[PDB]
């Protein structure tokens, strides 16, 4: 129902906001540095700029989401797990285009290509059990 | 100073690799310049075989990612602290 | 002495090594390096693995026969983390770097346990361990090994039980 533009552009937005909270730099000089350099003829702009504008506007709100939900770990919290939770979550929060499913299924399969062979049932349990919680409706 | 600087970056291990970019970054930003990346690459399987003896009639996926640091303007101590830094055993810290 | 026995090196090779001692007083060497003593393996150790440092893995005690063979003792203090599976790692990963630095010695890494008797049975991991009768005014832990296993636990030369007195 979405063509490959829409999965380039989530790919390269987490890549970029896993740079932005590792490199730890301006969001604005970073986001031009990667849209004037990287490859963005097939990254749709206006899904980049309103999701890195939500992760960036909420990241304290995802922090406080995913601070009752960092207890049972065994090892302690990375960042590429945190990069996956925190778009994970605003897909799953204020995005209308987006369906339920479609996110959900993007975001188990960027925590499997990207965090670790043992880190997407943590991304998807901490999903089943803040999803219903933020959208009792699953839009 | 040779400023059009490349690094790749391997990883088998996530942890490590990221404790070494902090590293990296936290070295590169203590000498004066701002560092990039890493902007990673998906999981890259391995074809790697064990040492195991036939069965009369382990692994097989290395979840491996890549990392990128673009430096274009160095200064003179940090390329010192990038020759004078110790790493651990096993990592790659390859400067393309 | 410092050194591996068959460390040859060129000029131009970056070689690392621990500052142990110093003589400031003395106007000959006063900078001493070493590459074999086990303060080196407590480094590579440290700068390995970061839970070690960060105040999870208790590594107590070690002892080496360089080259060969060693023995290392790991302790967790989070139960939410293996001490030993994480030293040793994933397939061994790191602790073969560290035989690349050390050059094919086999490195024990055993769980500390604070009866002796039991972490000498934890401390025999290529080998299998029976009884020890523990005797400390006498001076002695007498251990029993099974039938069959005596080549592998003692080894060459009784050294690397020895390393285990260690």
């Amino acid at each position: 129902m979405k063509p490959a533009a829409r999965r380039r552009a989530r790919e390269c937005a987490v890549q970029a906001l896993y740079s932005w909270q590792l490199s730890q730099n301006d969001i604005a000089d970073v986001e031009y540095q990667f849209l004037a350099e990287q490859d963005v003829k097939d990254v749709d702009v206006l899904y980049f700029r309103e999701l890195l504008a939500g992760v960036a506007t909420n990241t304290a709100y995802l922090d406080g989401l995913m601070k009752p939900y960092l207890s049972r770990l065994l090892e302690e919290l990375g960042q590429v797990e945190k990069a996956v939770l925190r778009i994970a979550l605003y897909e799953l929060s204020k995005r209308s285009d987006v369906p339920y499913k479609v996110a959900i299924n993007e975001a188990i399969e960027l925590a499997k290509s990207f965090g670790a062979e043992d880190s997407h049932k943590f991304v998807n349990g901490v999903l089943d059990k803040a999803a219903p919680v933020i959208r009792p409706n699953k839009k | 100073q040779n400023q059009r600087i490349r690094i790749r970056l391997k990883a088998f291990d996530h942890r490590l690799i990221d404790q070494a970019t902090a590293e990296i970054v936290e070295t590169a930003k203590r000498t004066g310049a701002q560092v990039r990346g890493p902007i990673p690459l998906p999981t890259r399987k391995e074809r790697f075989t064990v040492l195991i003896s036939p069965h009369v009639n382990d692994q097989y996926e290395i979840r491996t990612h890549l990392r990128l640091v673009d430096i274009v303007e160095p200064t003179e101590k940090t390329v010192d602290a990038l020759m004078r830094l110790d790493l651990a055993a096993g990592v790659d810290v390859q400067i393309s | 002495e410092d050194m591996l026995p068959r460390e040859n090196f060129r000029p131009g090779d970056r070689v690392r090594g621990v500052l142990y001692s110093v003589r400031p007083e003395a106007r000959g060497a006063q900078l001493f390096v070493t590459r074999s003593k086990p303060e080196m393996l407590i480094e590579l150790f440290r700068i390995e693995v970061p839970e070690i440092g960060e105040e999870v893995i208790e590594i107590k005690a070690a002892a080496r026969d360089p080259g060969s063979r060693a023995k290392i003792a790991v302790k967790t203090n989070d139960k939410r983390i293996d001490p030993v599976g994480a030293c040793v790692g994933m397939r061994g990963a790191r602790v073969q770097a560290v035989s690349t630095e050390l050059g094919g010695e086999r490195i024990d890494i055993v769980l500390w346990d604070d009866n002796p008797a039991q972490f000498v049975i934890n401390a025999m991991a290529p080998a299998d361990v029976a009884s020890i009768v523990v005797d400390e005014d006498k001076h002695t832990m007498d251990i029993a090994v099974e039938a069959g296993n005596l080549a592998q636990a003692i080894g060459r030369n009784g050294q690397n039980v020895r390393l285990a007195s260690q």
